[PDB]
């Protein structure tokens, strides 16, 4: 959907539920870079997009993809949570699902109050840049 | 030699009958159908004073053959302790064993379960909690084998008979809870443990709530047969907080060891109530007011002070309190528990937030997709 | 080990007029002495003594980590008033004033060790100004987390609260207001006073950098989320 790969580093986290302990991947975040000579290579070998530009379509295409590539994610990831449950129980739930659901359940969040103070707050902060 | 086993050979009607395979096995010289039929044996309970003489010629069997698992040497030392009826001799023995016997398997965490199992009559306090502490210390490498965590778990219960910090036992039951696959063992056992289970995890002060390993999968078979007071108190536990019935309804129940904590609990749903009343609401709007924490906990307003502050300490919410209207103004919240209904809702808070900044950020360029080219 | 001694030579002077933050580090000093002995008076009455400045001294960074050091110490929790002295500072709360008095005035009675009231109440003189002290020391324990929790109060349950007239309210929160320690708003006559908050730019800091400091979280939210979700699902 994005980045492409993955990490999983070795680890024994047992579990909360005292289970002999057992060996679950916990995922690295993984980010690409380079130094010079990696970064000489590729840098010539684009030839294909813009670049950046800065300022312009740079920041709103980042708007279109971060977002919609978001809505699908969470789609998705939200359609393997009703699908989990509906099939492939066990476990499946238990564990972690009630209380990342309630993580969800953490912030709805809107107003009243302080929210609407922080609206034109923000209006008040566009007044200097505009 | 041949003699020593001759003499035994006759343990009463039907013995003799397989115990002429059984000389036949080590005839043949072979150990493991033998190590099978006589640990047979010995799990067939006795008198029992055939193991008592038979274990030196596994002894011996041991001397020369050098290999066979320390396992089977424990599991038939615990049979054997049981009419010894003295520990401290099994105690000279079973170290001997420990010291006689190496493999690339470790012997240490099965030698020192049986120590551990055979330490009750010392009776405790004095060596246990070092040896105890070094049983799961060796059991992180590699704990594979899965059969002697349940040991470690007999010895560490029997470390928290001391009462002990209750706190705790529900840790270490959670620890027997996941090492067992399958029970294999009468529900009246596990009825009464679970019972037990559910008084010193409630009871805890380190655990206010915890209502969602209330509803763990592998216990709820058990709470089905308990009766359903204690279901329902930890229902109050759970969501609650008052439910001034429920709560009377476990003294009900249960008479001993909650006269000590029962004001405990009642602090412990007083901060319960907190998350829940701000969690319940959509809200936030996560300012309440002091008509609202007093009629709820229906406590003084003196007292309210001290219930939500204290809550600020357990660290399930970090919110302030206005107290010139006397008003409680909470952040964030601690999630517990919450359901398929949830998940459903949770696509529908879900979805719009997809059409949202799908439907707005596909305005965005379609405004500019014409000036980009 | 004479230099060592010499420090409970020094202490007198440390400790005589002005200075109760200078004790801090050297009664912790004079308590290696004990660490020799092979005593028991006095080694006990070590413990309760450098375990019972922790009043004398003004509210510090340094304070907090250093009542954490002794901390923990397998000797230090056989004496009760060690149970109540650590019940005030850790997880604050409230409670009454006169059940303090009722702890720290049956040390007078109690004992055994004497020391700790031969350097408190011994004196007259020291031991009024160390009751002045410990009452502004309880009264700031009060402000200090009230004050956090403020946004506002009022000025007729901060009496009942402080278990003390208004105008000691008043009296209280004007040295520490001087102190600026925290910077509190207080009239008096309509009855409303409140302490805190920022008191920031606060329209680019507080209200935009806090809130999308929770949309890190929020962007956060899937890539956790399905993290721990696969963390369940492989191991059953």
């Amino acid at each position: 959907l994005g980045l492409p790969t993955e990490a999983y580093i070795s680890v024994e986290e047992v579990h909360d539920d005292g289970t002999p302990t057992s060996k679950t991947f916990e995922h690295v975040t993984s980010e690409i870079g380079a130094e010079e000579a990696e970064e000489v290579g590729v840098e010539h070998l684009l030839r294909d997009i813009k670049d950046t530009t800065v300022g312009t379509l740079s920041q709103r295409i980042t708007n279109q993809v971060h977002g919609l590539k978001g809505l699908n994610s969470k789609l998705l990831d939200i359609r393997s949570y009703l699908e989990k449950v509906a099939t492939g129980k066990l476990p499946i739930n238990h564990q972690i699902i009630y209380q990342l659901q309630d993580v969800f359940n953490l912030l709805p969040d809107v107003s009243l109050q302080e929210f609407v103070k922080a609206f034109y707050l923000k209006t008040n902060d566009q007044m200097v840049v505009v | 030699v041949p003699g020593f086993l001759q003499q035994s050979q006759n343990s009463g009607p039907g013995q003799p009958a397989v115990w002429h395979r059984l000389e036949e096995l080590y005839t043949k010289k072979l150990w493991h159908q033998l190590t099978l039929q006589v640990l047979d044996f010995v799990q067939d309970p006795c008198f029992a004073q055939g193991d008592g003489l038979i274990k030196l010629y596994e002894n011996f069997i041991s001397e020369f053959e050098h290999r066979v698992n320390p396992l089977s040497l424990v599991e038939i030392i615990l049979h054997v302790v049981r009419q010894m009826t003295d520990p401290n001799v099994a105690l000279t023995f079973l170290e001997k064993t420990r010291e006689k016997v190496k493999s690339s398997d470790e012997a240490v965490i099965l030698c020192k379960t049986a120590i551990g199992a055979l330490k009750l009559n010392i009776g405790d306090l004095q060596v246990t909690k070092e040896t105890i502490e070094d049983v799961e210390e060796m059991l992180n490498n590699l704990p594979g084998v899965t059969s002697v965590h349940s040991r470690f778990y007999d010895l560490s219960s029997k470390y928290y008979q001391t009462i002990g910090n209750h706190a705790s036992y529900y840790k270490d039951a959670l620890r027997f809870l996941g090492c067992v696959d399958i029970k294999d063992l009468p529900v009246s056992e596990q009825q009464e443990r679970a019972f037990t289970l559910g008084l010193a995890g409630l009871l805890g002060e380190g655990v206010f709530n915890f209502g969602e390993l209330l509803m763990h999968p592998v216990l709820e078979s058990l709470r089905n047969t308990d009766r359903q007071w204690l279901i329902d108190t930890l229902y109050a536990f759970n969501s609650g907080n008052v439910e001034r019935f429920q709560t009377l309804k476990t003294a009900w129940g249960q008479q001993p060891d909650l006269a000590a904590n029962e004001a405990q609990l009642l602090r412990k749903i007083q901060l319960l109530c907190l998350m829940e009343m701000t969690f319940t609401r959509p809200a936030n709007h996560r300012q309440l007011t002091f008509e609202e924490i007093a009629k709820s906990a229906k406590i003084t307003v003196n007292e309210v002070e001290l219930l939500v502050m204290k809550a600020l300490s357990v660290g399930l919410v970090k919110g302030s309190i206005d107290e010139v209207d006397k008003r409680v103004h909470m952040t964030w919240v601690q999630p517990r528990v919450l359901d398929l209904q949830q998940i459903k809702g949770m696509k529908d808070r879900l979805e719009f937030w997809c059409t949202d900044v799908k439907s707005m950020e596909m305005l965005v360029e379609h405004q500019a997709h014409d000036i980009l080219t | 080990k004479l230099k060592l001694k010499y420090y409970n030579l020094m202490i007198q002077l440390d400790q005589h007029e002005g200075s109760y933050l200078s004790i801090c580090k050297h009664y912790r000093a004079i308590y290696d002495t004990p660490c020799i002995q092979a005593e028991s008076e006095k080694w006990q009455q070590a413990l309760k003594s450098v375990v019972l400045y922790v009043i004398l001294a003004p509210f510090d960074n340094e304070q907090s980590d250093l009542v954490h050091r002794i901390s923990g110490d397998k000797k230090l929790e056989e004496i009760p008033k060690y149970k109540d002295l650590l019940k005030l500072f850790t997880t604050m709360e409230l409670m009454r004033w006169s059940t303090l008095v009722e702890d720290y005035g049956m040390e007078l009675r109690k004992g055994s060790l004497e020391s700790p009231a031969t350097d408190v109440f011994g004196s007259t003189e020291e031991g009024e100004k160390r009751w002045k002290d410990l009452k502004n020391r309880v009264v700031e324990h009060n402000i200090r987390i009230m004050a956090k929790y403020y946004t506002r109060i009022t000025m007729k349950r901060m009496a009942q609260l402080l278990d003390l007239s208004v105008d000691e309210s008043e009296a209280f929160l004007s040295n520490l207001v001087v102190n600026k320690t925290i910077f509190a708003k207080v009239d008096r006559l309509a009855g409303i006073i409140n302490f805190q908050r920022p008191k920031d730019p606060n329209n680019l800091l507080n209200d935009w950098s806090q809130k999308l400091n929770s949309l890190m979280s929020l962007v956060n939210k899937t890539t956790h989320l399905i993290a721990k979700e696969e963390m369940i699902h492989n191991l059953q």
